[PDB]
């Protein structure tokens, strides 16, 4: 009835896909082989799997994601590893030459040899779907197979499925630390093309994951697996109301209808509540009021932008577990009186509160058995600081002809950089007239 | 490559597309990756690191071919005559 | 024992010539081969050559191994740089040397000598096994002089 | 199937090759008799990167051995892990390019390059996605350069779109062997800049210091000077051979480590490098790796990396590590050594991460950096040019073999136009 | 977490530091091969104050060994606990000091402290919260006075906020193992006054006195002498390696034992010092521990405490002992001896206990006295200097190296300018 399609493009998308799909498998009863166990059962009976998991005759369940990556070996580990039987063999779309951390090699030269197959499988997965609820695109704003292939996929999905909601789970490159040198080029050149083909872009930053793991999870040395699992909990809790039942169920059309005020301003921030780490989790009272304070604390924010330097627009709170609604009514009443969280003057009510009656599941490993969670998804003005910190890098690299030939000689043209910067100027502009106070 | 769980267990098929090498496989030609990858890995293990004489007599009337000795065999019928191919 | 003049004068131009037989009938497309070992006692080295007949097949393949030592315990893995080198050095001055007395590390290197290569044995020269079938008169003189064994009945190859 | 094709032209190159080929055969458990005798899965998965299979696990090495004199031919042939290089992949000669670029190029060499580009094609055809070419060519001396550069130009012509990382042993004044290094080598640069794309220049001199002041070897044999370089190689193409996160390929490096099309002269680097008398005392953790892969000792070239800021450096860590420390150590490296990195390229250090360490270790970090101080590296060879070119000495044996003083002028012209762009970006 | 960097200079400092590392290794349960074979998990709790961790539990000291000849280095390794030292911080040198302060500070010592500073920079950077340094040296004689002062000056210049112990062996009057001890001591103290936060004086005559009159030894060797000095060397820094109440670290001792900025030279003492024949007749407890502590027999410097007032005194007890049993006797000491403690500083006793005592003993303690009797030693070095200096005898080496007659008289003036304050504070 309510089925969602996830398209995992780029290596970061594929690894976050492995994390979110192992989370789905251990959240339902769906085994790594594919048969729900005979002498076991879980919870939600015979309809709750009809989300992201698909049903086939005699019980062999299949996912409905599309893992696409223009290189092998990172698809090969996902397929060869502990989830060899679950995935359908053709849903794993492999390239043959690596996309080379290049927008041109993702978008204008190796863009045709596989997008016909990717769109063909998207059509076949849409055939076995009574209600196509939405598309969630898991990708990075970095390398070529995560930027160019995602960007090329966006206009074809906008052409074929223009009436469907499509949203982004994004790996923004960190304003401080970074791992590649043409991250500003690639990020701007993909968000130019996905600005008109993205209805909402949930954003995750690796440095923010790092110091949350340092501070709360008490890991002084985390890895990409630990990062993608914490991203996966965000993804599963956002997509929870179609899976299960509660008091306030949040639809994926309710996400767009409550979170994006203007059609261009669709860049919110995710954050999670308790990210406590077991050996210090049972010592805490773990209240709805204190997790509602902790998500608005300016240290659990999942991108490195300071929320005090701006105004919030729309906050979507998704609670899971034993959440009495009047606890969150008192929590919002406590939020609306603190001066550290400033609101715009044109959104008097901005809190989309949804409650789901199921506690978080725990992957064997890091996170703690907690009978509560909330994901906080806020549109703020503070993403303009990230846009400024990356556009400064773009201007400083563009001033003296760095790395332009790899783009222009392989399918790109010289102009697209300039009008992508013009679009960044337009977005950074619009984020100021939306944030300015009314004087009329 | 040999992660077919080894032995003769079912597991032995590398999922379609597995760009991985199957030492001693491309040097074979005939069926589908699944059953190939299987036999492909088995190949490694190996060293790792007329027909009418019997009950099937008759040779089939008009059989296109020379049953040794037919030239000079005057007797009963192609059947009886060819009841012993390699006699 | 880190001197060269001793061996270099005791056995300057003395060569142990061993006729041998490599077995590669078990190889898929291969065949048995005729290896001639030359053990040089002056620098404790083993070279082995291949003797090949008229209208042969394989090229004039120089020698088979060259003038170095031989690792006796099968084919060993090559190590990270500076592991199987000379005597251990502690630090440099400030061109310099110290000769650390507590040698520990990858010094455990076990190599063939004249004792481990006798008539009738199979030696594993870099993987493959090759059996020693005959020797020369100078070898017979040396192995009567030092080790005292006669027993020089050859094991004729094929 | 991304296969790679490695050229082996020149006494030096042929030797670096053998020790290189050993290490890659010593990671995919290839035995010196052909059959694989290792005991790991991730070893065979990607054998297409260097060893083409055959009737009976004989994983023969995809190599193209070439020499105008059958010297290193037999030398390598009768070597350790050397009775496997295909007999046909062994193209030989009957003369010898006695240190003379003319001979190697517009002469003998040429009348063999056809009998060399012949096999290379057989190879290319045998491949599926030839990720590119890797030539071990001593810029100095004969064969190595002359022949190599000719093939370099020729190969490109056939397959334009392609990568070309030339592991070349530029002469470092300090020590010299042939007395024509200025002349013979000078030539290379010209035909390199306009045909190369990933020059990994090495210096016998530098590697010697790295075999005395870091490994403490009383008698540094050329053999060891080979493994240091050999390692750098089998360390760069790590991702295209084993699993892991941030799998950076032979291309990714070039699309994040080359600012301008011609500014592509990089220097090498290997991290886990200590003495035989300290292996148990050293702590192989991430910080240590960085506090050596970013000095002026582990760099296997001769140009104090601290004379000129770098433009784009990268590193391929290979071993179960935690990106956090990798990311931090590197961000910190910048903020700490900030006067030694261009301020016109924000974020100037790429960090890959495999999931398999080199046999006999637990972590590894090959270093590759577009330093600016390489200016000096070429400046010296040009500084020399004059001396020999001024009095046009050692030229009779060079011009009378199909050459002209013209070439010299044009070659030097490029040396100037290669040591020219550097001083410009020297200060962003 | 707090870490101490141990440097040792000269033959005397090297042997004393080797015995110190033997004592600490037996205390912390580490065999000479470097592994841990202990009995209690608490013994490993704060190991990284002195030991840097390596792979596989091969813990090695954070120690820089320095000398100008490679004979003391060879002897220190030839000792029993020799497989414990890192070869990288094993900074030797091919030269001859000749017991010359000029050759230690203005000559090849100045050419080798660059490498010393590099390796101590690496060891100091590889730390969490560095607290200070431990230089073991001899105040008289070469290297330890020549190189030692230069090393202290550079360490203080690169780290000006950290506590700096210098455990210094001072000259003795009745015997002399070196003719130029007055020159070397006068040159060394001119630096050791205004840099180090505290300095621990060891006189070699008092070691003989404490070996005959208290230990009742027959032939006291250098092993026994440096072992007895290593006892208090360890006993100062125990509140940071083992738990307890009233834990006092190095800066806590510095604050409570340096009243005036230039008066930081101390006298140590260890007092479960029992002869073998008379030990089983001893009633070992806090009373006679304090009685043996505060006498003029266990002082390791040949300065009689009855010849001057105590400015301040610390006692670092170790063992399960009771608090008023410490307190009533540390008040009883001042109440009994009132003419030997200053009046302008009331209650000049620091008390710091630790839980775990040294092995085999039930209880130990360390005496740290800052007496006004150090004026005896410094004024006696002053006239023994002036007798040699008035004729300019044994001075031509120093003057011909590059010094002059000028630089000695400021060192003698600084001798006198420490003689004045430690006398006027005893005279109030
Ligand atoms: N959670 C997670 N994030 C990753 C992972 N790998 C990469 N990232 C993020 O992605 C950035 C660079 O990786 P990508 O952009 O995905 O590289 P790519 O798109 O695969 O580029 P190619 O090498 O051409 O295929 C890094 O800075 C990380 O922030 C991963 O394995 N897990
Ligand atoms: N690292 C290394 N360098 C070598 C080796 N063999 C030769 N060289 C260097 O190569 C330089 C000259 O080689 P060259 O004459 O160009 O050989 P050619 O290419 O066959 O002519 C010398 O200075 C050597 O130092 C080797 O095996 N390893
Ligand atoms: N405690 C102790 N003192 C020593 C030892 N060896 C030498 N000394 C003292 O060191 C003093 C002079 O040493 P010095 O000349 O400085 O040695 P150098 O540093 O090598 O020049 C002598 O008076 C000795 O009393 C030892 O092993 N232990």
């Amino acid at each position: 009835q309510r089925e969602c399609i996830s398209v995992h493009v780029g290596q970061a998308g594929v690894q976050i896909g492995n994390a979110c799909w192992e989370l789905y498998c251990l959240e339902h009863g769906i085994q790594p082989d594919g048969q729900m166990p005979s002498d076991k059962t879980i919870g939600g009976g015979d309809d709750s799997f009809n989300t992201f998991f698909s049903e086939t005759g005699a019980g062999k369940h299949v996912p409905r994601a599309v893992f696409v990556d223009l290189e092998p070996t990172v698809i090969d580990e996902v397929r060869t590893g502990t989830y060899r039987q679950l995935f359908h063999p053709e849903q794993l779309i492999t390239g043959k030459e690596d996309a080379a951390n290049n927008y041109a090699r993702g978008h204008y030269t190796i863009g045709k040899e596989l997008i016909d197959l990717v769109l063909d499988r998207i059509r076949k997965l849409a055939d076995q779907c009574t209600g196509l609820q939405g598309f969630l695109i898991f990708h990075s704003f970095g390398g070529g197979t995560g930027s160019g292939f995602t960007s090329l996929l966006m206009e074809r999905l906008s052409v074929d499925y223009g009436k469907k909601s499509k949203l982004e789970f994004s790996i923004y490159p960190a304003p401080q630390v970074s791992t590649a040198v043409v991250e500003p080029y690639n990020s701007i050149l993909t968000t130019h093309t996905t600005l008109e083909h993205s209805d909402c872009a949930f954003m995750v930053d690796n440095e923010a994951i790092y110091d949350i793991c340092r501070r709360n999870l008490d890991i002084e040395r985390p890895t990409y697996t630990n990062l993608n699992r914490l991203i996966s909990q965000i993804v599963s809790s956002i997509t929870a109301s179609l899976r299960f039942d509660g008091a306030l169920n949040v639809d994926l059309t309710e996400f767009q209808t409550n979170l994006v005020p203007y059609p261009r301003i669709h860049f919110p921030l995710a954050t999670y509540a308790p990210v406590i780490s077991a050996e210090k989790a049972y010592h805490e009272q773990l209240s709805v009021a204190e997790i509602t304070n902790a998500c608005f604390e300016p240290a659990n924010q999942m991108v490195k932008c300071d929320p005090r330097h701006g105004k919030y627009m729309a906050c979507c709170l998704l609670y899971r577990g034993d959440v009495v609604p009047k606890d969150v009514n008192a929590a919002i009443a406590a939020i609306k009186t603190k001066r550290s969280i400033q609101f715009v003057d044109w959104c008097p009510t901005g809190f989309k509160v949804g409650i789901n009656y199921q506690p978080p599941t725990v992957v064997p490993g890091d996170l703690a058995k907690v009978q509560r969670a909330v994901c906080m998804l806020s549109n703020t003005t503070a993403i303009a600081e990230a846009w400024a910190r990356l556009d400064h890098k773009f201007d400083l690299m563009y001033a003296k002809r760095a790395f332009v030939h790899w783009y222009v000689g392989e399918g790109m043209e010289e102009g697209e950089f300039s009008e992508a910067r013009e679009d960044m100027a337009a977005l950074e502009k619009d984020y100021e007239e939306v944030g300015m106070d009314s004087v009329e | 490559s040999p992660y077919s769980m080894d032995d003769r267990d079912p597991r032995k098929f590398f999922m379609s597309g597995f760009t991985g090498y199957v030492p001693r496989a491309r040097f074979l030609f005939g069926s589908s990756f699944p059953v190939l990858s299987n036999q492909a890995l088995q190949e490694f293990d190996q060293m790792k690191s007329s027909r009418t004489y019997p009950h099937n007599l008759g040779l089939l009337p008009k059989y296109g071919g020379y049953v040794p000795g037919y030239k000079f065999q005057f007797g009963r019928t192609y059947g009886h005559l060819t009841h012993d191919a390699l006699g | 024992s880190f001197d060269t003049l001793k061996q270099f004068l005791e056995y300057d131009r003395k060569v142990l010539r061993f006729f041998c037989l490599w077995d590669d009938s078990g190889s898929l497309f291969g065949d048995r081969r005729e290896l001639i070992l030359h053990y040089f006692l002056s620098d404790d080295t083993i070279e082995i050559k291949e003797v090949m007949p008229h209208n042969s097949g394989r090229d004039a393949m120089s020698l088979f191994l060259q003038r170095r030592k031989l690792p006796k315990y099968g084919p060993p893995g090559v190590y990270q740089p500076g592991q199987i080198a000379d005597r251990t050095v502690l630090n440099v001055y400030g061109y310099s040397y110290l000769l650390d007395k507590y040698k520990l590390g990858n010094l455990d290197q076990e190599f063939y000598k004249d004792s481990d290569l006798s008539i009738g044995t199979t030696i594993n020269v870099w993987g493959r096994k090759v059996l020693l079938c005959d020797c020369d008169e100078f070898t017979k003189t040396y192995y009567k002089t030092k080790y005292g064994i006669e027993n020089f009945t050859s094991i004729s190859c094929k | 199937m991304r296969e790679i094709v490695h050229l082996q032209a020149g006494q030096c190159g042929n030797q670096i090759g053998a020790k290189f080929w050993e290490v890659i055969s010593d990671e995919h458990g290839i035995d010196p008799t052909g059959t694989y005798h290792g005991d790991s899965d991730l070893q065979l998965e990607r054998i297409n990167v260097y060893y083409n299979e055959a009737t009976g696990g004989k994983y023969v090495p995809r190599a193209v051995l070439v020499d105008l004199e059958p010297g290193t031919m037999d030398s390598v042939r009768s070597g350790p892990f050397g009775q496997i290089f295909r007999p046909d992949n062994f193209v030989f000669g009957q003369s010898g390019a006695g240190n003379n670029w003319a001979k190697g190029h517009y002469t003998e060499g040429a009348e063999l390059v056809d009998s060399v580009l012949d096999v290379v094609r057989k190879e290319a055809e045998s491949c599926d996605c030839l990720q590119g070419f890797q030539l071990t060519h001593s810029l100095g001396g004969g064969t190595g350069s002359g022949m190599g550069t000719l093939l370099i130009s020729k190969i490109r012509e056939e397959y334009p779109d392609r990568i070309m990382n030339t592991f070349s042993v530029v002469p470092s004044p300090k020590v010299s062997d042939t007395v024509v290094e200025p002349y013979n080598a000078t030539l290379s640069v010209h035909q390199l800049v306009e045909n190369t794309d990933e020059t990994y220049c090495i210096d016998n001199e530098a590697l010697y210091d790295i075999c005395f002041r870091t490994l403490k070897l009383t008698t540094p044999t050329y053999g060891d000077l080979n493994h240091l370089v050999s390692a750098t190689m089998s360390g760069v193409t790590t991702c295209l051979r084993f699993p892991g996160q941030l799998n950076a390929d032979l291309r990714k490096l070039a699309v994040n480590m080359v600012p301008f099309p011609r500014l592509h002269f990089f220097m090498p680097g290997f991290a886990p490098l200590t003495s035989r008398g300290s292996q148990q005392y050293r702590a192989l953790t991430v910080p240590e790796l960085t506090q050596q892969m970013f000095d002026a000792k582990n760099m296997m070239a001769a140009c104090d990396p601290r004379h000129g800021r770098y433009l784009t450096v990268a590193a391929v860590f290979r071993g179960r590590m935690s990106m956090k420390e990798v990311d931090e150590q590197m961000l910190n490296v910048q903020n700490k050594n900030s006067s030694y990195f261009v301020e016109w390229i924000p974020n100037n250090v790429k960090t890959a991460v495999c999931d398999i360490p080199p046999r006999g270790l637990k972590m590894s970090a090959t270093f590759i950096g577009n330093s600016t101080a390489i200016q000096e590296l070429f400046k010296r060879i040009s500084e020399q040019f004059t001396a020999m070119f001024r009095r046009k000495a050692f030229l009779h044996w060079y011009t009378g073999e199909g050459m002209d003083e013209m070439e010299f002028t044009e070659a030097e012209s490029n040396m100037n136009d290669l040591g020219n762009p550097v001083v410009t970006r020297g200060a962003c």
